[PDB]
């Protein structure tokens, strides 16, 4: 809706004067930060934004897919304004938003989670090799620009299209946490930029994906139902923790 | 183009007034110590609390009303009464009280049957089924009521969808888009719930070796989802039901898929 | 095209007036290449970015639209010289070894894609050989039109057009003409780097004449361009390999 813009006015004042433990704005020095390392993950505290207003808190439980596309955007201007430039490097940066409990773990999930950002752990499986996902779509014409897709691509041209590393790593529940008399079920995890590659196998890492179904995609034939599937699309990624 | 009209229910509907009559209404038998007033009434206001949207009643409770007649209503037929049974429940709450899905549970079922005494006159009927689970699997949505639409182009149509297939919704349509079309698939509007599948198997202890006992699927949808555990015995609600895996429909292939809408671990 | 008479005309004064002093390097190197039945140039790009600038700023724009445009340009050359008139020669392949940066296996990620990166490691196996096509005349089902398809490089479905349908087209393989195509698989040198993960390979396509230029197992640094393929195995995910031009060798190797 419009008036989210509204919402950005204000998130863009957290974004560079706020301030704590006696000044010295921690998300300047973020900004700064890369900034001078230019890895294109801008990384902003819940804790913080929960400080400032429990309700975009609370627009994060409740909706973060659209409002991340709105604070990054933004996110992108307050670089723009502190190194006026970076139209050369990434145009896009993506918020990492640090922890987020919730802390829900693995074994313990609904349908209420669905579309709402929420915290995951556990070990790392075999992960998957980098594949380069489609993205953006550009051509010299000759339609225009088409975005596609998490995950659907319906409903191919290419000239200089965005590519954007892809990894699909499979995400198990720690073994010591089991309860007893019970399996390790398990959750797919997808990774996405820089996120790639942080991962390794045998390890357990914390992350604050958001919790993601389609399509029915595809079983049809074994289940009896219409059931989809359950895939968290990724958003951080940390060591334990 | 009007409807005219629906029909008839029949029976159904004095299946839902009996009903709602019967969770109104005591429902009581003990007097002085209670165990008194009401105890279904409270059973929804004490629910008001968690508002975790399940009921859970007695089927022995039910049986004394009209001396189980209207528990046979129930029984064999009871499937035809789903559709009843819920929306029924509603006219109560609504009036009782202040985002809908209500899972129905019955419990406390007169005779346990195990799977070997399994039938195919037993089907739309509450069974309860005693056994150990196998292969429990990992939770995922189920479509439940959805919107897939349009379904050429500006449609937006939310209806039913209700049954398994899931093909397909758009037919029929708008008024009027005529599709045909796309499905077209949309998960935002569409609200989702539970499940998990267990494979039940017959206890060991009853089995006369050399048996080879014979599992079955029974899926379990509800809030009563995760409450089974792997290498122990459970008593569930029956609901036998079919699903597809004999005759062609002309201008198939079936087996019995346990349903189960309540759980516990006795046993 | 005349956009493309502009860049061959540029890749033809590239050739025929470039001075080292003053022997000129490539229109001897393409002479001393028909003559031995090599068929193939090799450009070195220091020479070629001190020329023009600008053809070297849109060779690592969009290279695999440019890069054939730069094969017909040369030997559209050497039918002027190895030949006079008033065939058959094979379109020549170039083969280009550059110094630019080294850009290690692992940092390959993206971003790059369709811009050439020369890199290194040591190469696992070698598979074996087995052809494209190059100019492939095709025949109807039906209506028997004789099309003579010039197909290029760098996958191209064959065209429906003049029931007729839906692709009534025949190749001929009676007249076909037929390049070669390896696929090299490497593996990054154990060096760096490894840290405790097995190190990852790229698979990649050399072709014409630079096949069986390299025994498995020796080290080598490659040029190339980075493109993606398809490849059932979604969604979508394409899997990435790299094409090769042209093979260089390690000291000496021979």
């Amino acid at each position: 809706p419009n008036v989210s813009r509204t919402i950005a006015r204000e998130l863009k004042s957290f974004l560079l004067e706020y301030t704590d433990e006696t000044g010295r704005s921690v998300y300047g020095a973020r900004i700064r930060t890369l900034g001078e390392m230019n890895s294109e993950s801008l990384e902003v505290n819940y804790r913080h934004l929960a400080e400032s207003k429990a309700i975009l808190a609370l627009f994060l439980a409740k909706c973060p897919e659209e409002m991340l596309k709105i604070f990054d955007l933004v996110a992108m201007e307050a670089t723009e304004l502190h190194y006026p430039d970076y139209a050369r490097i990434h145009s896009e940066i993506h918020v990492r938003i640090s922890d987020f409990p919730t802390i829900y773990s693995l074994r313990e999930l609904r349908e209420s989670n669905l579309s709402s950002l929420v915290r995951v752990t556990g070990v790392v499986t075999r992960r998957t090799g980098v594949f380069p996902q489609l993205k953006y779509v550009k051509f010299n014409c000759l339609l225009g620009p088409f975005f596609q897709d998490s995950n659907e691509e319906i409903r191919v041209n290419g000239e200089k299209t965005v590519y954007r590393n892809y990894q699909r790593v499979t995400l198990q529940e720690a073994p010591g946490t089991v309860p007893p008399g019970r399996l390790p079920r398990h959750r797919e995890v997808i990774l996405l930029a820089d996120l790639v590659d942080v991962s390794k196998p045998g390890e357990e890492v914390e992350v604050t994906g958001i919790y993601k179904n389609n399509y029915d995609g595809n079983l049809n034939a074994k289940n009896g139902f219409p059931v989809f599937a359950t895939i968290i699309e990724a958003n951080s990624i940390k060591r334990r923790e | 183009l009007n409807h005219v009209k629906k029909v008839d229910d029949v029976t159904g509907e004095k299946v839902r007034e009996a009903f709602e009559q019967f969770l109104e209404d005591f429902s009581v038998q003990s007097t002085d110590t209670g165990e008194v007033e009401k105890v279904y009434r409270a059973q929804i206001e004490f629910m008001k609390i968690y508002d975790l949207n399940t009921i859970y009643i007695d089927y022995q409770h039910l049986s004394m009303r009209e001396n189980g007649a209207l528990a046979m209503a129930i029984s064999e037929q009871y499937y035809r009464f789903l559709p009843f049974l819920q929306k029924g429940l509603r006219r109560v709450v609504r009036k009782y009280a202040p985002e809908r899905v209500f899972q129905i549970s019955f419990f406390n079922l007169p005779t346990v049957h195990r799977i070997r005494d399994i039938r195919s006159e037993k089907i739309g009927s509450l069974l309860s089924i005693s056994g150990t689970v196998t292969r429990t699997s990992e939770v995922r949505p189920e479509l439940y009521k959805a919107s897939f639409t349009c379904d050429m182009c500006r449609a937006i149509v939310d209806n039913v969808e209700q049954s398994f297939k899931y093909t397909e919704p758009t037919f029929c349509p708008n008024p009027s888009c005529e599709n045909r079309a796309f499905w077209t698939l949309n998960v935002t509007r569409s609200r989702f719930l539970d499940w998990q599948k267990v494979r039940i198997q017959e206890n060991a202890n009853e089995i006369p070796t050399g048996s080879m006992p014979r599992t079955l699927d029974v899926i379990l949808r509800g809030d009563s989802v995760e409450r089974a555990k792997p290498g122990d015995r459970c008593k569930f609600t029956g609901v036998e039901i079919v699903v597809p895996d004999k005759p062609s429909s002309t201008l198939l292939t079936y087996k019995i898929s346990f349903l189960a809408c309540h759980v516990i671990s006795i046993g | 095209d005349d956009d493309n008479t502009e860049i061959i005309k540029s890749f033809k004064n590239f050739i025929l007036e470039f001075r080292l002093d003053s022997q000129f390097i490539y229109r001897d190197q393409l002479r001393n290449n028909i003559l031995v039945k090599n068929y193939s140039l090799t450009v070195n790009m220091e020479h070629l970015i001190g020329y023009n600038e600008d053809i070297y700023k849109k060779l690592s724009d969009e290279p695999s639209d440019i890069i054939p445009l730069f094969e017909t340009a040369i030997t559209q050359v050497a039918k002027r010289i190895s030949i006079l008139s008033r065939n058959s020669l094979p379109t020549f392949q170039l083969i280009l070894n550059s110094n630019a940066n080294q850009i290690p296996l692992r940092d390959l990620d993206s971003e790059h894609v369709s811009k050439i990166v020369r890199l290194s490691g040591i190469i696992i196996s070698t598979s074996v050989l087995s052809s494209r096509a190059t100019y492939l005349s095709i025949m109807c089902r039906n209506c028997r039109h004789t099309t003579s398809i010039t197909i290029n490089n760098f996958t191209v479905s064959l065209p429906r057009s003049c029931n007729c349908g839906p692709d009534p087209y025949i190749i001929i393989h009676e007249s076909s003409k037929f390049i070669d195509q390896q696929f090299l698989k490497l593996q990054e040198i154990p060096e760096l780097v490894p840290v405790g993960e097995m190190p990852r390979n790229l698979t990649m396509t050399c072709d014409r004449y630079l096949t069986n230029k390299v025994i498995p197992g020796t080290r080598v640094t490659i040029v190339g361009i980075y493109s993606i393929y398809n490849s059932k195995n979604g969604v979508a995910i394409r899997t990435p390999y790299i094409k090769i031009l042209g093979i260089q060798s390690d000291v000496e190797t021979s």
